[PDB]
RNA sequence: CAAGGAACUCUGCAAAUUAACCCCGUAAGUUAGCGAGAAGGGGUGCUUAUGUAAAAGUAAGCCGCAGUGAAGAACGAGGGG
RNA sequence: AGCGAAAUUCCUAGUCGGGUAAAUUCCGUCCCGCUUGAAUGGUGUAACCAUCUCUUGACUGUCUCGGCUAUAGACUCGGUG
RNA sequence: ACCUCGAUGUCGACUCAUCUCAUCCUCGAGCUGAAGCAGGUUCGAAGGGUUCGGCUGUUCGCCGAUUAAAGAGAUACGUGAGUUGGGUUCAAACCGUCGUGAGACAGGUUGGUCCCUAUCUAUUGUGCCCGUAGGAAGAUUGAAGAGUGUUGCUUCUAGUACGAGAGGACCGAAGCGAGGACACCUCUUAUGCUCCAGUUGUAGCGCCAGCUGCACCGCUGGGUAGUAACGUGUCUAUUAGAUAAACGCUGAAAGCAUCUAAGUGUGAAACUAUCUCAAAGAUUAAUCUUCCCAUUUCGCAAGAAAGUAAGAGCCGUCAAAGACGAUGACGUUGAUAGGUUACAGGUGUAAGCAUAGUGAUAUGUUGAGCUGAGUAAUACUAAUUGCUCGAGGACU
């Protein structure tokens, strides 16, 4: 007769990963993507950082931005998405938990990383 | 349209709420619209909890919204409150104020209700 | 058809992951374990239906007509009672489970009430076009334009009955069919489904057999991440 | 958007027939008389079990 | 938004840089050109030293969408620029030098040669 | 207000964009008076030294996604009468 | 003389060409040219025009495609009316 | 030559369009000088749909590219108490012509002013009163109504049959679908005006520090819940009957035969059902059960005092609904709203301290701090120690 709507988390506790280290939108990562031709799943690496982290609980989707052949690809990955394995390369600096200026910032520079 | 009174703008209403939360500290009684009093009660309880924290940083936070009157200077008023009334009501889970609906105003049916403090 | 029906309430709305790597939004509906109030048939009561009761209450939380019939029915008091037409399988004084009415992957529909939002504009209730903004807009610039259907004597000179003029839009009886039954939970008596659900958290939910695809069933599995740390 | 004929007195009386003011509930002050409006204070300057103000 | 004269980039060795959507040949009121859609376009800027001309109505295929779109898996594909390529009404590119990567939402409808000359398959 | 960016409209009508300063840079016609603010681009914060009398002005460092961070300040080119 | 399909020309979408997927818009060609035409001034000229005016870089929520917020109204309550 | 000048608003464009078929297509069918396909003709046929732009005031018209077609007509070439005044028909100014001049041009040219506070009805929603023959409750019902009665592409069938070669099927199945109808803010986008962070200066807060007001919400960057789209998700088949055209069998007249006159099937997106929403004032106010009462006694047992005992209403905590009304939950027996506690999200290392530098500054404290609306408990505050009505079965 009395509900909780925290049992929503109880049923969500079946679709989660338990490997991803803590990240704060600016730690550079390399997410490997399992993609098929028809079979023999190949690896598509996607090196970048979290431009925007949006959602609620399981809905926490995060942007990852890469540049290939001068083309900027920004793609909204999910933390617990199958075949979306995130490898954390390094950690930068967190001015704020969200960034809206990587589009106005160019490459060729050593991005700041914590020592 | 063009030039007229602002009415109930957010800045206007927040300033008026600040005036009422200063006056309730000044005199201990407020007689106003019940619609204003019900919203004032929320921030009054929040400020009561903040006073119960009773920190110098809390002094800075409370300083932001208090206003000065003729007889109650801010330095005297806030120090007095934090000295005695901050722990006075420290044994109650909310409901730090109550509104009693009085008779309305004489002229234009302006509902007068009294907001006061309670345990 | 021998309609299978259950009563539940929406308790949230989110997404989930699946096997075969597709995104699957989740409307989560807690289905109440219902006790049947009775059965009517078209040959005995002239309308085939099953009366169900839910939202159990105490002896002092109901009007004495309904409560008195309900204790005469030998059923512990409940807030709400509703009949489902063409349903006769479930008879009075028995428990209703979500695992027998339907199966994991077949297609159903849900009768529900929309969310209360009051009056909405004609451009929203009927999806018309707004007037001009540039080249001079004037004060009235949002309307459907002309209402005249003819000038002069005996052309139209009026607006007949039954016109789609804006009014109360929302909080209305709706039903969307062919939505996937994503997940079952008999331990919690709960259902995860796909799509978008009308109404707020508290809107009535009546699950029934889909008219477009009653028996069509599709396979799908959830995604359980086995990626070790 | 203006009228062509005057409104009759009988029709306006029928229109004003549905017009009615608000309904007022009553209660009693807990330590004074003067039947008051429900959820409102009476003129005895005393709300029931109360006496914070004056009666002028 | 796909509409009349949607200026977008060119990603093949053709010698053109500005082309505008003049017609979307297909269903009525579609008013969108999803990834892989072949659309009727009028060329705005093209050098004669290249292998293309200007003004003539041709057919082109959008390869990049700056707003992006939702994929069937759940990850939102997105770019930062509108771009297209010029096709010769087949599964092969007019410009042999295909600049930039390609998506995987248009291989099921042919275009194997264009994706073959792409720098990567993603 | 993302996104196409004039397709809406008889027609870019309204709005939009520019805006203080200095640093460069500026074409054709021409009566040499003009064009011209042509057009086209950069940037200004704080601390230290140098700084002249205040200055401007420069260098070193430090940070912001951004530095007349509030304000008020210039859109332009070609065609025809 | 000169001008010109000149806003002056019904035929005009004049014949041709340019900007023109598209362009009775615009500008170049010729002069029977209803009703061109040299102090009704004509032909051009240098600048300028809150002048007409063709095209355009940005420019924009005009349109695409309508939407979010806010007050003041509208509406409720009260007084006047 | 008239109903209509004590006036009788007409062009376009927009918005909304609805109605009809001599129907453009989606559909069915016959014939063909219809191999197939492409088709054409004709018959039925309104269920639905039938483009975008540029120039031209433009309904007229021209051009280009498309889908299945980019149908027509009517509504004062529908409609300005709905919008603009592009245009038509304003003075004015100008070119050319005419008129001596006033001025005119069924010539061009430049711009050329759309008021209306809804009384009634017609209508869309929302309410109140009464009633349906004791009250009330639902569960209904469905008479009457409506929405819905759109469609294309690819592949397999199949280069198969056919055809000759070439050319190339009729149907079905799978996927993709475009459009619009409905719902949502979980994926994405904007807003998010008492959220956070940072920043500019002025006025201040007695100063450093830190805090506030003002300044396009000061600006900048976001953003909780929420709002919505530019975003997601279902939808176009189908069933039963009778079908139009049309295809039929048998069969009489006209001994044979002949879709019709008898008997008698098949067959279109047309019609009525299945799909969906509401629905007994539907005075035809329909059904069912339910709970309460039928309360000795005094004129009809006439209110005679006990006027439901079912409860409802007033009022309030309110949003669940939401201009108000009203709907709905809840009234101390309660978590009904608020507050408190803690959590989630957002937001982003709080203040202050140590550190080195003269100072800007940077390392740790610190993912700390804050939070309108999110989450679970808390009777802590406010729904009063409140009020009124409410059946005797009206009449056999």
């Amino acid at each position: 007769k009395i509900n909780k709507q925290a049992l929503i988390d109880l049923v969500e506790q079946k679709q989660l990963k338990a490997y991803v280290p803590e990240f704060s939108a600016g730690d550079e990562v390399n997410v490997a993507i399992k993609l098929k031709e028809k079979e023999k799943v190949r690896i598509q690496n996607f090196t970048g950082t979290v431009l925007r982290r949006r959602g609620k609980g399981i809905s926490e989707t995060f942007i990852v931005r890469k540049t290939t052949d001068g083309i900027p690809i920004e793609k909204n990955f999910q933390i617990h998405n199958p075949n979306i394995s995130i490898e954390l390369k390094r950690r930068g600096k967190v001015r704020r938990a969200y960034i809206s200026y990587m589009r106005e910032r160019s490459g060729k520079a050593a991005k700041i990383k914590e020592r | 349209s063009y030039i007229n009174k602002p009415g109930k703008t957010s800045a206007w209403r927040v300033m008026t709420v600040r005036q009422q939360v200063s006056a309730v500290l000044a005199y201990g009684k407020i007689e106003t619209t019940l619609k204003k009093a019900k919203n004032t009660q929320k921030r009054l309880d929040k400020l009561i909890t903040l006073a119960k924290v009773d920190n110098f940083n809390n002094r800075r936070q409370v300083k932001k919204w208090l206003l000065n009157t003729n007889l109650f200077d801010v330095d005297q008023l806030m120090d007095h409150l934090f000295s005695k009334v901050a722990p006075k009501y420290e044994k109650t889970p909310g409901g730090y104020s109550r509104v009693l609906k009085l008779g309305p105003r004489r002229g234009d049916a302006t509902e007068m209700a009294i907001l006061q403090l309670t345990d | 058809m021998e309609i299978r029906g259950i009563f539940g309430v929406k308790v949230g709305m989110s997404q989930v992951f699946t096997t075969n790597n597709e995104r699957l939004p989740i409307t989560v509906i807690y289905c109440e374990p219902n006790q049947v109030a009775g059965v009517k048939t078209e040959a005995k009561d002239k309308y085939s239906a099953t009366l169900l009761s839910f939202d159990t209450v105490e002896n002092k939380k109901l009007n004495k007509p309904q409560q008195g019939f309900f204790e005469k029915n030998n059923l512990k008091p409940t807030k709400h009672l509703q009949e489902i037409r063409n349903m006769t399988g479930f008879e009075m004084g028995q428990q209703i489970t979500p695992q027998n009415l339907f199966q994991v992957g077949e297609y159903v529909d849900v009768s529900a009430i929309s969310k209360g939002r009051g009056f909405t504009g004609a451009i929203k209730r009927w999806n018309f076009k707004i007037g001009p903004l540039g080249h001079g807009a004037g004060y009235p610039h949002r309307f459907q334009g002309s209402v005249q259907a003819g000038r002069g004597g005996a052309s139209a000179q009026r607006v007949f009955k039954g016109k789609k003029m804006s009014g109360h839009y929302g909080h209305e009886k709706v039903t969307v069919q062919n939505l996937r039954i994503v997940g079952f939970d008999e331990a919690n008596m709960l259902v995860l489904v796909s799509g978008a659900i009308a109404g707020p958290e508290g809107g009535v939910v009546l699950i029934r057999t889909a008219k477009k695809k009653p028996g069509v069933v599709k396979p799908i599995e959830l995604a359980v991440q086995t990626e070790k740390a | 958007a203006v009228q062509q004929r005057r409104s009759s007195k009988h029709r306006r009386d029928k229109r004003r027939s549905h017009d009615a003011l608000t309904a007022q509930a009553l209660s009693v002050c807990q330590k004074c008389g003067k039947k008051k409006l429900f959820h409102r204070v009476c003129s005895c300057g005393m709300y029931g079990d109360l006496r914070v103000k004056k009666a002028y | 938004m796909v509409s009349f004269m949607t200026r977008l980039n060119v990603a093949d060795n053709t010698g053109a840089k500005q082309v505008g959507i003049i017609k979307v040949l297909g269903s009525t009121r579609k008013r969108y050109a999803f990834l892989g859609d072949v659309v009727v376009v009028s060329v705005k800027d093209a050098i004669p030293s290249g292998m293309v001309k200007k003004g003539q109505v041709l057919r082109a295929v959008i390869v990049r969408t700056k707003k992006g779109q939702q994929r069937k898996d759940g990850t939102h594909l997105k770019f930062d620029d509108n771009a297209c390529v010029l096709i010769k009404e087949d599964k092969s590119p007019r410009g042999t030098r295909i600049f930039g990567p390609v998506a995987r939402e248009l291989r099921e409808r042919g275009y194997n040669k264009i994706l073959s000359l792409a720098v990567e398959v993603v």
